[PDB]
């Protein structure tokens, strides 16, 4: 669950005795996203891998530079 | 002036909250205030602010739960469960005691 | 698509007479109604037909290094290419 | 932090087999581990899996599988991995030490961050008083002094050489030593394991049901110990409670737990030097337990000087016992232990100028040596903490005259 603020207030203290469209729409056991989101999503997700601690370009040198010649130190 | 002001707010509050447009789906019956000179003028603004006061409460109480963040606030702020600050403070006794 | 352009237009054009023949109640309920309607279609279609999570998972097998046996036969044998 | 409980010879373990069904009962734990339907913390002394199981973090120690068989078939979650099995007794102890401090490593590494160790045992238990006095001694030396000690001694009602050599070594590495009698507990009784396992469970209450304060056996303890040589606690329950006649107020628990018919422990004219009240009830009302305190300082003779505070806990009740009226436990610090130790000595200088039984301990010369500077250097810590407990008293203590 995305828990958030919109979601903590329980509606049913209102008597709302009808529901709609109708029970012929499932409940999907998987949060509803608009394209939008889903596109933010995967783009969130992608740059926290890209741009962990580590893997930014950050001795005023950045730790990819130092692994990298180590990288080349092993190769030689 | 201020039973007017706090109505209003009131019941705007509630819109935004949960979001209604109108008080349609409730299907209460309300009467307008009929002319400016009418006698019941103060009875009528007394009976839309208690009105309001009544949604708010409810609103408040039994959809948005304040009685738990009561307690919460009383746990957060006060300790009045000591076990997780005490962990804290024994977490970071060498810090905590540092310039 | 078209059966629920049918099935919105027998409410729209039937049962009312247009947007405008409608009070602001109603109509952001209509639009509520369709908002939930399509969204739940859309995920039955990219988190059901295709498999988003499948595939996504297997973006992170094959570019993330995971089956590391795939890659070690790839360099085996591709050692001399 | 959590607490590790060792529980050596046979009263040992049933009076830990009550005292861990009291726990379990206040936690709504079952008898195999599952959970009953959290504010409470039970992880301070039992382990929970990821399987929602909780086992105590006990071991047992015992000479004979009889009692660890009894407890372990009447508490099924019990861990069987933490079972076990004078001077002959302290002398195996010696040979079975490398397997008891693996033992004892396992249960501090499965701990996150250990507070204390408390430990159940009988100073009048033989051989079993033997292999727990050797564990004090493995404990304190591996673990150094930053993990402190409880022991719930269980005091006697050829016994003074087993008390008095248990009892060096109490003294020594204890840090914190609650004293009980089996002619006191009997005594208010007018079985005796459910009194001790009823105080020993309510002395933690604030750590497993956390309130404003006390959320620490450290705060517990140093209210009650002034100097490491006064280390010996005498508690006090009251024991009118869920009876139709129970006290209607806690302002009267506050002044009748004070009287010295309820004490654990045998007494004349005490001096107390250190208190702290129990008060575990759903609701507590305020002004009735100000006015006690106020009743009770008046009351009470304090040393001249020790502050002179009587500090009052307000436990909570456990939500898995169902309203019941309020009830309260009483832990105190006197100068009544002279009394005690005074008569074990006596017993003790009677049976040693009388060689009655000394044939079962010396073997030869040089275990005859061996034995009597043992027994020499035990003589005379004993009367070095009695002097002790007697220059409390007087009003000089804090003079260089």
């Amino acid at each position: 669950n995305k828990n958030d603020q919109d979601l903590l207030l329980n509606k049913s203290f209102m008597n709302l005795s009808e529901i709609d469209p109708n029970n012929d729409l499932p409940k999907f056991n998987v949060n509803l996203l608009t394209i939008d989101e889903l596109v933010e999503l995967h783009g969130t997700y992608i740059d926290s891998i890209i741009n962990s601690s580590l893997l930014n370009e950050k001795t005023n040198i950045s730790y990819i530079d130092q692994i990298f010649n180590i990288l080349q130190t092993i190769f030689n | 002036q201020s039973k007017i002001l706090n109505t209003g707010k009131y019941l705007n509050i509630f819109k935004r909250c949960t979001g209604l447009h109108n008080f349609e789906s409730l299907k209460e019956k309300l009467t307008t205030i009929t002319s400016l000179a009418a006698p019941d003028l103060e009875l009528k603004i007394d009976e839309f602010y208690h009105r309001a006061n009544k949604m708010l409460m409810k609103l408040l109480f039994d959809g948005y739960n304040f009685p738990s963040v009561v307690n919460i606030f009383q746990r957060l702020f006060l300790f009045a469960d000591s076990f997780q600050i005490d962990n804290f403070i024994d977490s970071t006794f060498s810090e905590l005691k540092r310039g | 698509v078209n059966q629920y352009n049918v099935k919105y237009s027998a409410i729209l054009f039937n049962n009312h007479q247009g947007l405008a023949s409608m009070t602001t109640n109603e109509m952001i309920k209509l639009i509520d109604s369709q908002y939930n309607e399509i969204l739940t279609f859309l995920t039955q279609i990219i988190q059901g037909n295709n498999k988003l999570f499948t595939h996504v998972y297997n973006f992170k097998r094959f570019y993330f290094m995971e089956t590391n046996d795939f890659i070690d036969a790839i360099m085996v044998k591709g050692k001399d290419v | 932090g959590e607490t590790i409980t060792l529980q050596v010879g046979q009263c040992g373990n049933q009076v830990g087999l009550q005292y861990w069904q009291q726990l379990a009962t206040e936690h709504g734990i079952q008898s195999d581990g599952s959970s009953t339907p959290r504010n409470d913390h039970p992880e301070l002394f039992f382990t929970l899996s990821d399987s929602n199981t909780y086992t105590p973090r006990s071991i047992l120690i015992d000479m004979e599988p009889s009692v660890i068989a009894k407890s372990t078939s009447a508490l099924p979650m019990f861990n069987p991995r933490n079972v076990h099995l004078w001077i002959n007794g302290y002398k195996y102890g010696t040979e079975e030490e490398e397997t008891l401090l693996n033992l004892i490593d396992r249960e501090v590494d499965k701990c996150d961050n250990l507070s204390n160790f408390q430990l159940f045992h009988s100073v009048a238990g033989g051989t079993g008083s033997g292999v727990g006095s050797k564990m004090l001694e493995v404990i304190s030396d591996r673990y150094g002094h930053k993990k402190l000690l409880n022991t719930f001694s269980i005091f006697p009602s050829v016994q003074p050489y087993n008390t008095i050599l248990t009892l060096k070594r109490l003294i020594d590495y204890s840090d914190a030593t609650f004293v009980f009698h089996n002619d006191s507990l009997n005594r208010i009784e007018n079985g005796a394991n459910k009194l001790i396992a009823l105080v020993s469970a309510s002395v933690s209450n604030p750590l497993r049901f956390p309130g404003y304060m006390y959320s620490s056996m450290e705060s517990i303890v140093s209210n009650l110990i002034p100097t490491p040589d006064l280390k010996f606690l005498t508690s006090s329950i009251a024991p009118f409670s869920t009876q139709k006649h129970n006290y209607l107020n806690e302002y009267d628990m506050l002044l009748e737990l004070s009287n010295d018919r309820y004490k654990t422990n045998r007494v004349g004219d005490t001096s107390y030097i250190s208190m702290l009240n129990y008060l575990i009830g759903d609701n507590l009302d305020q002004r009735e337990i100000r006015k006690g305190i106020l009743k009770s300082q008046q009351r009470i003779s304090f040393v001249p000087w020790v502050a002179r505070s009587v500090l009052v806990v307000h436990g909570k009740k456990s939500p898995y016992l169902k309203n019941t009226n309020l009830e309260g436990i009483q832990v105190t610090n006197n100068t009544s232990m002279i009394d005690v130790f005074t008569k074990i000595l006596k017993q003790f200088d009677l049976l040693i100028k009388r060689k009655a039984y000394l044939n079962r301990y010396y073997s030869s010369v040089e275990e005859e040596n061996e034995v009597m500077e043992m027994f020499n250097e035990s003589r005379e810590s004993v009367k070095s903490i009695i002097d002790e407990y007697k220059a409390c008293k007087e009003i000089t203590y804090l003079d260089d005259d």
